[PDB]
């Protein structure tokens, strides 16, 4: 889930402050005029329409993104394993980890054993998978870079470290009301909020 | 201790020092991490986390925490404070409603935020019990020795203070806190920047047409949305967060055991939970044929078990398994 | 236990710079930052700012943001005040102070600056011995007159500082564009002139050091 | 941008209880102002007494306690002593800077009076070799700290040539001062009787030299 970690808006008191499209993820910024911002002393900007307010807000990974986070995957077939016990013959023991590919031995104990390949290639994982903590979902996640806001993957970071991401959150700033300092951020709660 | 604009500050939109931003009802353990714009913790100088520094005036007031109240639909329970930030064990609530008592006044602050507490588990409780299994919840720490993240905390912008703009018996008279930087002019033409000690105003007379400002950037702030930018620069002040979300194993849920009843390749199960419990199964044939249903109302259910087996998940109670030959 | 000992007092003509040191003793420098206070001749006490002896960041009072610069020889437990482009109205005494216990707990001795235009004149050191006749009491008072120097300061000791009890050193005073100072010392009548008593005077600005033994007039 | 105000001077007697206050121009003083009390003894000697309203610095006698009384910070000396005679300054914190009060001069009854110790020295000879002569009159250990010094060359009140310092406080809390009478090598050799007269708490002390 996102966090609309709003940078603190500019308030020019008499005249405009043009905004620029900073490279923050989903950097929504919209200049606003026609304010009279009550801040602790009543208003403070002495004009009345030239009072300008520039709201800016970008999307950022939550602190929970590091730890409580869904996780997509493109899943191929790989190679299956097993801790095969054989309490063999009179040997009476070997508990060894093996493979399935039909030329791999595993000389753990005394016996050499070749397994598979199995005929039952049903990977219960689908091609596309989402993963969450322990509950694994064979979900057709839309993709990195695309996820519709509100839908799953509104925030899409490659990894946790990745400062870049894709944040289609439909974050739309609105003008603050009646000459008061604040930042209307109108936004879909995450497609990670739903999906839980 | 920053001061911002609380939205429904008892009456209506005041400017409380405990103005609530970044409500996070995103964990599971009945807990919310909150940021006041007020920085409680140690005093102004050096002592005792359990004291209380908010802004009164331009000034702090680093005194005792005596009667804090976070609350929601019900009164919450504090967990710990550090910096601008408090952790508190709350129930669910449509809103969040915070406030201490200075002693002369209630002086609270309140806010909207959708809160819930699902515990982790297939049981949908409303509250953590005393018993049950432990399993990997998401939750915030008690502690402060914490660096797992840090939020930008650069300077404050100016602030209004019309207590400054007195009158010099005919002219409007600005003063200064301690030699702080007061940014000044009036609608008329007079002194145009203001980086001064206590000035007068030659031209204008009315207090209501002048720039009562306080560039007082000796201490940085949280970068609240309810902050005016310090226009000069992105000063330093990268500053940690205490209450990281951690992988605590909450003391957690458990649903009452089922009543297993045999039939021919069929489990009748008279069932009777405490709370809404997500039951589900997996007929282990390559035909999965699973089932899901939250059960809060006691219900006798049925499961066509096959020859090879079925499994059965009474909430976060462990999964069962069954031979029905 | 805690001693903050400051540099000695300087004289500087307008426009110059000064670096005043504060050497800290008794505490761990790093857990207690430094307050710099100006007590101006008439005006009373004023906070000039505070320096975080841990990070090194200074806070200046608004009155002091500009010509004033705090710094620290961390390594030697020293904090320093530097006042650049000295203005004549900066004559005053500056104290370093330790911030602790929700206030200030220890203050230094003070370093007094006298911003003033003037050349450099070495002092004349004159012995002051008792009147030519008699002088018979249980004790005896000798003196030392340090006349006509510029600028401040001068230091004065008696017998290299081993004789400090019974000493009165009199604050320097400006007369006809020059400073004059004096000191008296009182000892038992058996000590002098039996044992040698010597006035030690230093004037750093002129690199003048004078040792003057007090001799009997006859 | 705040003004701390303190009583100007207070006089008490040994054994009494005296209260000094510290008022803030912006509002009541509160615990978040962390009132500090500092004492200045003569010689630019500073020590901290109380901090954070009521924390007594270590090694400050218990007769000293701080508190908030009404809307101001207060310092109470319970059993004031003669040694407590000094200037007390209060300091208040205001979210980002400190503001010091003007200080209160406190006077405490004690220290029995003490007469001055006067000594007059003749111009040394190395100095008469400069064509100059300076008679130094030193006055130490007097209390109360106020004196009158009058010079008299040959029976006649000198009135030009003399300079008298201001009483300076010694360590024992008594005072000192010196007066200088500068003549010329020549003025020196002319007149014959010099005398430095010091008037203190009504008695007079005359120290004369004879060339």
């Amino acid at each position: 889930k996102y966090k609309t970690k709003v940078p603190s808006p500019v308030v020019k008191c008499c005249g405009a402050t043009q905004c620029t499209s900073k490279p923050h993820p989903d950097y929504q910024c919209q200049v606003f005029t026609g304010v009279y911002p009550f801040m602790w002393g009543g208003a403070y900007c002495f004009c009345d329409t030239e009072n300008t307010q520039m709201s800016e807000a970008y999307v950022e990974r939550s602190e929970e993104c590091s730890i409580d986070h869904a996780k997509a995957y493109k899943v191929h077939t790989g190679t299956v394993q097993a801790m095969v016990n054989i309490t063999y013959g009179s040997v009476s023991w070997r508990s060894a980890d093996v493979y399935v590919n039909g030329e791999t031995p595993a000389k753990i104990g005394d016996a050499k054993l070749i397994i598979g390949p199995l005929s039952s290639a049903w990977s219960p994982f689908d091609n596309k998978v989402v993963v969450y903590g322990h509950e694994v979902y064979n979900y057709d996640f839309p993709e990195y870079g695309t996820g519709k806001a509100g839908s799953f993957g509104d925030l899409q970071s490659r990894t946790s470290t990745s400062n870049d991401l894709y944040a289609n959150t439909n974050l739309k700033l609105q003008r603050p009301q009646a000459g008061i300092v604040h930042t209307p951020f109108t936004q879909a709660p995450s497609g990670f909020e739903r999906w839980k | 201790p920053y001061i911002a604009d609380c939205p429904n500050c008892g009456h209506s939109r005041c400017d409380s020092p405990i103005a609530i931003e970044e409500v996070r009802g995103d964990a599971h353990a009945g807990v919310i991490r909150i940021q006041t714009s007020a920085m409680f913790g140690l005093k102004t100088d050096g002592v005792d986390l359990a004291y209380m520094s908010f802004m009164n005036g331009k000034t702090q007031k680093s005194i005792k925490i005596d009667n804090l109240h976070v609350r929601t639909s019900a009164p919450c329970s504090l967990v710990s404070h550090h910096g601008y930030y408090i952790l508190a064990q709350c129930p669910p609530g449509d809103t969040v409603t915070v406030g201490f008592h200075d002693g002369p006044n209630r002086h609270t602050c309140t806010v909207a935020h959708k809160v819930e507490f699902r515990p982790v588990g297939r049981e949908k409780y409303r509250h953590p019990p005393e018993h049950g299994v432990e399993l990997p919840c998401n939750r915030y720490t008690h502690k402060r020795a914490d660096q797992g993240h840090y939020v930008e905390m650069h300077q404050p912008g100016l602030v209004a203070d019309h207590s400054l703009l007195s009158i010099h018996s005919a002219k409007v008279k600005i003063t200064v806190p301690s030699g702080a930087q007061v940014k000044y002019y009036c609608k008329c033409p007079d002194v145009r920047e203001g980086i001064t000690s206590s000035d007068h105003t030659t031209t204008c007379t009315d207090v209501k047409q002048c720039r009562a400002y306080l560039i007082d950037n000796k201490k940085w702030v949280y970068n609240s949305g309810r902050l005016p930018r310090g226009e000069g620069d992105t000063f330093k002040g990268k500053l940690h967060v205490p209450f990281v979300p951690v992988k605590a194993k909450c003391i957690a849920t458990l649903a009452p055991e089922p009543l297993v009843e045999h039939k021919h390749r069929t489990l009748i199960l008279h069932l009777h939970p405490d709370h809404p419990t997500l039951l589900t199964t997996r007929s282990l044939g390559s035909d999965a044929n699973p089932t899901r249903q939250w059960i809060e109302r006691p219900t006798t259910v049925n499961f066509t078990v096959t020859g090879e087996g079925l499994e059965y998940t009474w909430g976060n109670h462990p999964p069962k398994r069954v031979w029905a030959q | 236990q805690i001693q903050l000992v400051q540099s000695g007092r300087e004289v500087k003509n307008p426009g110059e710079t000064v670096k005043i040191s504060c050497k800290a003793s008794g505490y761990t420098f790093t857990e207690y930052p430094m307050l710099w206070v100006k007590q101006a001749p008439g005006k009373g006490f004023r906070w000039m700012g505070l320096i975080y002896t841990n990070t090194g960041e200074p806070t200046y009072a608004e009155e002091f943001k500009g010509r004033f610069v705090f710094s620290l020889e961390i390594s030697a437990s020293t904090a320093y005040l530097q006042i650049n482009n000295l203005t004549n109205e900066d004559t005053a005494t500056y104290f370093c102070v330790r911030d602790y216990f929700i206030s200030l707990d220890y203050w230094g001795q003070g370093t007094t600056l006298t911003v003033s235009s003037a050349k450099t004149t070495a002092p004349s050191v004159y012995p002051l011995a008792p009147v030519c006749g008699g002088t018979t009491g249980s004790s005896v008072t000798l003196g030392c007159l340090v006349k006509g120097y510029f600028p401040e300061p001068v230091t004065l000791t008696w017998n290299s500082g081993s004789l400090s009890s019974g000493v009165h050193t009199f604050p320097a005073l400006l007369q006809s564009g020059l400073y004059t100072l004096s000191s008296s010392v009182t000892v038992t009548s058996n000590t002098w002139p039996s044992q040698t008593i010597t006035c030690n005077v230093a004037h750093p600005a002129s690199s003048t050091k004078v040792d003057k033994k007090i001799e009997s007039r006859r | 941008q705040a003004v701390v105000t303190q009583e100007s001077a207070l006089t008490t007697s040994p054994g009494e209880t005296v209260t000094l206050t510290c008022r803030s121009n912006i509002g009541a003083v509160t615990s978040s102002n962390c009132a500090n009390w500092v004492q200045e003894k003569p010689d630019h000697f500073f020590t901290g007494l109380i901090g954070d309203t009521n924390n007594r610095r270590s090694g400050v006698p218990a007769r000293f306690s701080g508190s908030l009384i009404g809307d101001k910070a207060a310092l109470t000396i319970t059993g004031a002593q003669t040694e407590d005679e000094a200037i007390y300054f209060c300091a208040l914190w205001y979210n980002n800077l400190w503001v010091f009060g003007g200080g209160t001069k406190l006077t405490v009854l004690g220290q029995p009076k003490s007469s001055p110790s006067v000594t007059l020295f003749p111009p040394s000879s190395e100095e008469l070799e400069t064509n100059k002569a300076t008679l130094v009159c030193t006055i130490t250990d007097f209390y109360p700290g106020v004196v009158t010094v009058d010079w008299k060359v040959d029976g006649t009140p000198v009135t030009q040539g003399m300079e008298t310092t201001q009483p300076s406080k010694q360590s024992n809390n008594k005072y000192m001062a010196s007066s200088y009478l500068t003549l010329t090598a020549r003025a020196w050799e002319r007149h014959s009787s010099y005398s430095c007269q010091v008037t203190h708490e009504g008695h007079t002390v005359e120290k004369s030299l004879s060339r």
